[PDB]
């Protein structure tokens, strides 16, 4: 009979990073904590967010069951819920999931979790460069080349982390040596990416949070955000525009 | 040129 | 000679939650204040508002007039006045209307009050159910329904207040016992309406302002509420959708 | 070598009065500080840009060089830079111009300064009127007037300043005697000119600034702003709508 | 069904 | 009636 509490701003950062390449995603009550994972129907981006049990204020299972849980809904409704207003999720039945908040009791019937997509096999990814700063920073970053391209090079090597964007007539970097980021491997990568995606993803964090970038040549990239102060961990990996010759 | 890929070469 | 100071706050919460549902309105200078009723074209809901002369910081009539103020350019102009510029309305003559805020004398034409169509009798209303709560935790059970439905049923019994949406995939209740409305004589009422006109209602006012509502069974709803303070009472009654066997 | 440091909200207060009526102005960077004018492709009004060298935290010219900005892109990446974010402008290359702040350094080319328009010569006005004011209490004159119509009155007399505008249903008038001005010569002046215009140069500014007005009658109007807290002088030249008889 | 009433019934 | 005027007769 899931039981949990857990804080508006809380699920509004989960369900906004979810349903910002899916519709209706999986998602799975464990022991450990609460997760789900999902691609978006065009196979570009994946999502893996996860919520230990200690983020909770309240985590109740009484055996670790999936529940196919309409995303789309799920965040409609989330846009009520306050950022201080307590949400308890609820699902001591088969068909329904129940959202309380304050005075209201929203009652969202569940989806066949089998019915939905099956979720991607976590990959094995082995990228050279680890990159750790600040979402805002970051974000800061994405939202400048925006304007000058659709699309950014992350460049990686031992004079910092860059990220490039060229125009027919501008350009523009940003450049943060080892000694400007919290932490740095210092190894040699490259690939190109979507400013589009880059840009949907900065929208689930914000300026104060952390992000831990891992890049490779001609490889995705992962980006790892410690959301709602540490205690929401999302991450979105990106496929690469290889550079056709 | 750049080409978009998929993540299915990679999983 | 009428001569009158309010503050903005206070013209801009009577003109919006007029011009709401009309564009012109016969406005009531008299003894005991200011006073001003009218229905939509529509003919579904009905807006009766009411000033006691003690909210105004000075109000001078020398004979209880009426005036026919186009709601539409008071409304428009309105959205200049500013919450703390006092505002000074004056009508020492009979075919203007003189708004003075900060360094601005704006003058607008009046209408003939008897060229407007005549206003409704104000009903002689007995409903069951009379609860009193806050208005933005009653805006807030508005809001939420509309994601859901175009109308919500209010539901009214011993066991506290009810307000409820419901969609194909989804249902919200919002509800509140005895134990946690401000007011309640907890009668037995049951009505449903249009969220359209309820969310309309709603937005001339905000949380932290009281709401007395008086419910019956397939009758109208009366949505009274204490603007601006308690200087100002804004009366909302809406016609019920009957449920048609 | 071009080196200067100014503030963000002093390169977004310029670059926003300039490519308000241009998308592409020759920038004159002179030993007393920075300078740019240019009229609008219209030719209806004129802006004239002053930055002494003591408001930028830094000014480093080696020659007076002028250089031709493509203002659009410049304006487009300035909404990035931060308000508090210091911007260190570069020009150590005759093709294009460095842009640093934060961790970005954008790099947009530059245009022939002769491959522009050349600006107009900074006329001669000799105006009757001359009004100071708050640049607020201006820009919420201008406001009200654009609900009443397309075009307003600047008259000047003794009896202090006014701005007038009137539709065919309702008018607004701002009225200031001299002793409510900050400064006021009290010379007779009257001029009409477009709310358009007009409420294009308020975006510039806002409340806290001062502005000088150098009214005449059938004459242009000099609307002089001490913007940034008198760090940057934007004034805007627009010519008047003569009463065609 | 539902059938939005008007207030001329009640008045 | 009114005409805006240019700033080329006055520059």
């Amino acid at each position: 009979m899931i039981d949990v509490i857990m804080t508006g701003e809380l699920l509004k950062t989960v369900t906004r990073a979810i349903v910002a390449l899916v519709s209706e995603a999986r998602i799975h009550f464990l022991e450990k904590g609460l997760h789900s994972r999902a691609v978006d129907p065009a196979n570009v981006a994946m999502v893996i967010v996860d919520i230990p049990k200690d983020s909770f204020e309240v985590y109740n299972i009484d055996e670790e069951k999936t529940i196919g849980v309409d995303m789309d809904r799920i965040f409609d409704i989330s846009k009520s819920i306050s950022t201080k207003d307590l949400v308890e999720l609820i699902v001591e039945d088969e068909s329904t999931l129940k959202v309380k908040f304050g005075s209201v009791e929203y009652k969202v019937a569940l989806i066949d979790p089998s019915a939905i997509r099956k979720e991607p096999r976590i990959p094995e990814l082995e990228l050279p460069a680890k990159i750790v700063m600040d979402a805002g920073e970051f974000k800061k970053a994405i939202a400048a080349a925006d304007k000058i391209s659709d699309q950014v090079i992350f460049r990686s090597d031992k004079e910092g982390f860059r990220i490039e964007a060229k125009g027919d007539v501008d350009s523009i970097v940003f450049h943060m040596t080892e000694t400007e980021l919290i932490e740095f491997n210092g190894g040699e990568a490259r690939s190109m990416f979507s400013v589009d995606y880059l840009k949907e993803f900065c929208k689930v964090a914000g300026s104060g949070d952390l992000l831990t970038i891992h890049l490779g040549t001609n490889y995705p990239v992962r980006l790892v955000f410690e959301l709602v102060g540490g205690r929401a961990k999302v991450e979105y990996i990106l496929a690469p525009r290889i550079e056709s010759e | 040129k750049s080409t978009q890929a998929t993540l299915e070469r990679w999983f």
